[PDB]
């Protein structure tokens, strides 16, 4: 409509290409490139299990909010809420 | 400036944002660390740097293992054959 409206599109978001959820070290749901393979399901679990064990003795007992692992062309962002692990797999900009 | 390794550790720490640095090569062995990082973290940083590389279907994709949180975000890149650990403020 306006100069400040639909016409002005709003900042795009990079496409998603894989989604993943594990619970109790088991794949609840999985789509995109994260098909049913136990590569990322298994591999992240201990990446998560190790990355979660990095206390740093300054902010103690809570060694992260989110764990990105950036690649050249695609990114993984991982979340945990009570041993339910989320990975989003997308593009970088 | 004949480029010594402890130059950069004192050199990257110039930055107000940079809060500590640490170096490791794939052993868990501290090779020098400033600021927030110490010897406890040498083993932990290596392993997550090491396991995150298994997701590399094949190499030459260097996953900077970025790691957000409250105190700060922590990049981890295995790098020049030596795993580097920056700790920024974002």
């Amino acid at each position: 409509s306006m100069t400040s409206a639909l016409t002005q599109g709003l900042e795009r978001i990079p496409d998603q290409l894989g989604y993943l959820v594990l619970s109790e070290g088991a794949v609840l749901a999985s789509s995109g490139d994260l098909e049913n393979d136990e590569q990322a399901a298994s591999a992240i679990s201990e990446l998560v299990s190790t990355a979660c064990g990095f206390r740093l003795h300054r902010g103690m007992n809570v060694p992260f909010k989110r764990l990105s692992v950036v690649f050249g062309e695609h990114t993984l962002l991982v979340t945990v809420s009570g041993q339910r692990v989320f990975v989003v797999k997308r593009q970088n900009r | 400036m004949e480029a010594t390794l402890e130059q950069h550790l004192e050199d990257t720490m110039k930055n107000p944002s940079i809060v500590g640095v640490l170096c490791t090569d794939s052993q868990g062995l501290n090779l020098g660390c400033r600021g927030t990082l110490s010897d406890e973290h040498a083993g932990v940083i290596s392993v997550l740097a090491q396991q995150a590389a298994k997701l590399t279907s094949d190499p030459t994709d260097i996953p900077v293992v970025c790691l957000e949180s409250d105190n700060g975000n922590i990049m981890i890149q295995k790098h020049d054959g030596i795993t580097v650990a920056v700790h920024k403020m974002a």
